[PDB]
C-alpha cells in the first residue's frame, strides 16, 4: 500500500543522513560512554586543557571565550553545509522555489543544529571535532559573559530531548520534518512545502510506531519539542545581537551573517 | 542577499 511508500521515504532519508553527516548519534553515544574500541576524546575542563588540546582539535588560525566561540562558528558553518546537502536529498525540496529553499534553510538550520547537537551532549559536557574532543559543561559555564551563557540552554534542551531516546533513523525524518516547515516567515508558495511535510510526518509517525511504545504520545512529545527548538533558536539569535554590539572586535562568519539577516 | 546559501543550494 502507501504504508510501503513511507518506509521507502524513511530509508531514503536515513541513507542521506548517514552520508551527509560525519558522526551519527550511534557513534557519538558509543564515544560518550567509552564503550567504543576507538581512542578516547581529549577532555577540556579549563584553559590549560584547551591549550594542551589545540593538538587534537581541527585548527582555525586571541581571547579564550572568543576563541571557543570562534570554534563553534566553523563547526556551525560545516553543519549548515551538511544540512543543506541533506535538504537537497529530501524528495521535492530542490523542486521548490529557490527563494523558498533559502527561506526553509535560513530558519531551519539552527533548529536542526540544536537537534543534532543534543546527540553529542550529556549533562557533563559536549563531544566536539567529530568525537576527538570532549568540552565539559562546567568549563563552558565558566566563560566570561555573555559567552558563559552561550551553550547552557542547548545543554538544558539536550537533557530533556535525549529523554525520548530517539535513534538516527528517527532523527533523519524529524530533521526533514523541521526543514519542511510551512509556517516560516517569508515563504512564497506554502502548499507544496506543506504537502511534503505531511508525507514526512506520516513517515515519522510510522517510523516512531515501528521503534517505540506510546507512539502517538511520543510522536506528540516529539512535535512539542519542535517548538521548544524555535524558542532556544530565538534566545540564541538575541545573544548574537548582544555579542555583535558588545564585542565589535570579533567578526562573525559571512555564512552565519546570511542566515541571521532579519531573523526574529 | 543570501549569496553563499544560493551557492550551496545550486551547487
Ligand atoms: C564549543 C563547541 C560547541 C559545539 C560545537 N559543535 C557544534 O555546534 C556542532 C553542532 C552540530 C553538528 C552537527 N553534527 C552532525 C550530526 N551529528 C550526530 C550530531 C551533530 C556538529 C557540531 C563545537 C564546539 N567547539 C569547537 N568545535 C571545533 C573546534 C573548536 C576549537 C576550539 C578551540 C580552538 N580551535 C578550535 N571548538
Amino acid at each position: 500500500p502507501e504504508s510501503a511508500d513511507l518506509r521507502a521515504l524513511a530509508k531514503h532519508l536515513y541513507d542521506s543522513y548517514i552520508k551527509s553527516f560525519p558522526l551519527t548519534k550511534a557513534k557519538a553515544r558509543a564515544i560518550l560512554t567509552g564503550k567504543t574500541t576507538d581512542k578516547s576524546p581529549f577532555v577540556i575542563y579549563d584553559m590549560n586543557s584547551l591549550m594542551m588540546g589545540e593538538d587534537k582539535i581541527k585548527f582555525k588560525h586571541k581571547e579564550v571565550a572568543i576563541r571557543i566561540f570562534q570554534g563553534c562558528q566553523f563547526a556551525s558553518v560545516e553543519a549548515v553545509q551538511e544540512i543543506t546537502e541533506y535538504a537537497k536529498s529530501i524528495p521535492g525540496f530542490v523542486n521548490l522555489d529557490l527563494n523558498d529553499q533559502v527561506t526553509l534553510l535560513k530558519y531551519g538550520v539552527h533548529e536542526i543544529i540544536y537537534t543534532m547537537l543534543a546527540s553529542l551532549m550529556n549533562k557533563d559536557g559536549v563531544l566536539i571535532s567529530e568525537g576527538q574532543g570532549f568540552m565539559t559543561r562546567e568549563f563552558l559555564k565558566s566563560l566570561r559573559k555573555p559567552f558563559g551563557d552561550f551553550m547552557e540552554p542547548k545543554f538544558e534542551f539536550a537533557v530533556k530531548f535525549n529523554a525520548l531516546e530517539l535513534d538516527d533513523s528517527d532523527l533523519a525524518i524529524f530533521i526533514a520534518v523541521i526543514i519542511l516547515s510551512g509556517d516560516r516567515p517569508g515563504l512564497l508558495n506554502v502548499k507544496p512545502i506543506e504537502d511534503i511535510q505531511d508525507n514526512l510526518l506520516q513517515a515519522l509517525e510510522l517510523q516512531l510506531k515501528l521503534n517505540h511504545p506510546e507512539s502517538s504520545q511520543l510522536f506528540a512529545k516529539l512535535l512539542q519539542k519542535m517548538t521548544d527548538l524555535r524558542q532556544i533558536v530565538t534566545e540564541h539569535v538575541q545573544l548574537l545581537q548582544v555579542i555583535k554590539k558588545t564585542e565589535t572586535d570579533m567578526s562573525l562568519h559571512p555564512l552565519l551573517q546570511e542566515i541571521y539577516k532579519d531573523l526574529y | 542577499r543570501h549569496k553563499i546559501l544560493h551557492r550551496l543550494l545550486q551547487e
